[PDB]
């Protein structure tokens, strides 16, 4: 598959795996593990909003294709044959983007690497989904995360301190 | 459907 193969344009209802799916991309080399889950959460979270409507349709379709190529190319990959692995890879590296983050939090350094990581944190444990149902903890650590990153990410961007 | 399959078979079940 080639890097940043790409996809029909994204339905307006599926806007809400838009960076999920750019997750994807941005790891189909360095970590096609997570690059993999994070096109399997969002295969199946676009099923569960629309499955019908012709687009739809279509771009899950295309969607499948790259996971069935990226499937074929992993193989016997334990982190794929096995759930809980490739749980336990999403989980501790989510985790690793978070206390990188809350480091640069507590130091008062922010800037566009502390922000990504917050908000891509907290994207993974939406993909950890395809695991199971959340945590209490992972419930926590995204709406943490999420808060961190849009309001870091608003000051900033307005001239303002956060 | 033809979707759900695929899908099913994509996680090795």
């Amino acid at each position: 598959m080639a890097a940043l193969a790409p996809l029909p344009p994204l339905p307006a209802q599926f806007k809400s795996i838009q960076h999920h799916l750019r997750t994807a991309q941005e790891h189909d080399k360095r970590d096609p593990v997570v690059a993999y889950y994070c096109r399997l959460y969002a295969m199946q979270t676009g099923m569960k909003i629309d499955s019908k409507t012709p687009e739809c349709r279509k771009f899950l379709s295309k969607l499948m294709d790259q996971l069935e190529a990226l499937k074929k190319q992993l193989g016997d990959n334990e982190a794929i044959t096995q759930e809980i692995v490739g749980c336990a890879h999403l989980e501790n590296y989510a985790l690793k983007m978070f206390l990188y983050a809350d480091n640069e939090d507590r130091a008062g350094r922010f800037h566009k690497n502390m922000i990504k990581s917050f908000y891509t944190a907290s994207l993974l444990i939406d993909v950890i989904t395809v695991f199971g149902e959340l945590t209490d903890e992972n419930v926590k650590h995204r709406k943490y995360a999420r808060w961190k990153a849009t309001y870091i990410h608003n000051c900033l961007k307005n001239g303002e301190t956060p | 459907d033809e979707l759900s399959q695929r899908l099913a078979r994509l996680r090795d079940q």
